[PDB]
């Protein structure tokens, strides 16, 4: 499992309550126990936030409800709050996710009195941890394929929402980690991961070769994709693009070996033969060139004794010509994921703690 | 092919 995944944006410590019952008392005059009733609301959202991004220790789903009801809870408060005009002043602090910074500058971190600042930022963090439960899920369990399609599909559409939205949310220009080309590529990767979920899932459940090498022909686009926008940047982690390479051709040879299998079983030996070189020339290439990243030695293998096989009894029976490369026809694609869409509520069981306001 | 992936699909849901 040589999975993907982000790490959590860190924040500072925000005392959220104090700036907001302060400005509560003045737009609703009271004397206490009618408006104190939304006063207790800031507190335990101040306690929300603390839950949701002070301490990032666990990678279960409760932690990633966490997450997902504290952004639910910002995004329905902006509305109730006039913040677009100056007033409650409150600032966000955040860390670069990927920019370690260095010794003469410390580290990469931007301080933003906006809530538009701070909802980017927590929603990178649910697709952050949402990539990284994905990435731990057992794939030899079909529970664990399902919760990391799942999640592979709602973290692409939650970079995919902060590219979109993050611009105009912020008055500065983000950090890179948040900026639009930054979580427009990680969309992509977990748009692969999830196509990847869904290859290994139908390899599993035994489908049709047909169908297997469509949907890894089209994990190899979404890795394609995402590597080539990779590739004259140095934004993520030294391993993402090497690994984002090397699924590529895997996938590329999946497809082919599975398209292979499919040849076969039409008595297309020179195809056979022909697709299978295509296959054990990209594992090969891999094997070679990403070797400190995947283990390929068992494909390899198989794709090695189906190519033996084959060519032993064409040679010796068939005699069907070998095709080049270039006269096969293309293997199909199949697309079973799409970047989920971020419609708060995005946490269940959501409850509103300012919704009587 | 088409009802496969359909099935697929729903696996997600």
């Amino acid at each position: 499992a040589t999975f993907i995944s982000v790490q959590l944006k860190k924040t500072s410590e925000v005392d959220l309550a104090k700036p907001l019952v302060k400005f509560i008392q003045q737009t609703y005059p009271s004397g206490g126990e009618e408006q104190a009733q939304y006063c207790r609301a800031a507190e335990e959202l101040s306690k929300l936030r603390r839950a949701a991004v002070g301490r990032p220790l666990d990678k279960h789903e409760g932690a990633l409800e966490t997450l997902l009801r504290y952004y639910d809870q910002i995004c329905s408060i902006e509305p109730k709050f006039p913040f677009s005009e100056n007033q409650i002043c409150l600032t966000f602090t955040w860390k670069d996710a990927f920019d370690k910074g260095s010794l003469f500058g410390g580290s990469v971190k931007l301080a933003l009195a906006s809530l538009g600042y701070e909802k980017s930022c927590v929603l990178f963090n649910c697709a952050a941890l949402a990539s990284q439960i994905a990435a731990e899920q057992n794939l030899d369990n079909d529970e664990g394929l399902k919760i990391a399609a799942k999640h592979y599909q709602f973290a692409s559409g939650a970079f995919l929402h902060i590219k979109e939205t993050v611009l105009s949310a912020l008055s500065r220009e983000p950090t890179v980690d948040i900026s639009p080309d930054t979580v427009g590529t990680l969309s992509l990767i977990m748009l692969a991961q999830a196509q990847e979920v869904f290859f290994l899932k139908a390899t599993r459940d035994k489908m049709k070769d047909a169908i297997i090498a469509k949907l890894a022909n089209q994990a190899a686009d979404y890795f394609g994709d995402a590597f080539k926008q990779c590739q004259y940047k140095d934004t993520l982690p030294k391993e993402v693009f090497p690994v984002l390479a090397a699924k590529h051709c895997i996938m590329q040879a999946n497809a082919e070996y599975h398209q292979s299998i499919l040849a076969k079983q039409q008595k297309k030996f020179g195809e056979e033969i022909a697709r299978l070189q295509h296959a054990a020339e990209l594992i090969k290439t891999v094997a070679s060139r990403y070797d400190e990243y995947v283990n390929v030695k068992d494909f390899s293998d198989k794709i090695n004794r189906a190519l033996a096989a084959a060519k032993k009894d064409n040679d010796f029976i068939y005699h069907d010509r070998v095709p080049d490369l270039k006269d096969l026809d293309p293997i199909g694609k199949a697309t079973l994921v799409k970047s989920t869409p971020v419609n708060v509520p995005i946490s269940q069981k959501f409850t509103d703690l300012f919704e009587k306001m | 092919e088409d009802d496969d992936i359909k099935q697929l699909a729903a696996w997600a849901t």
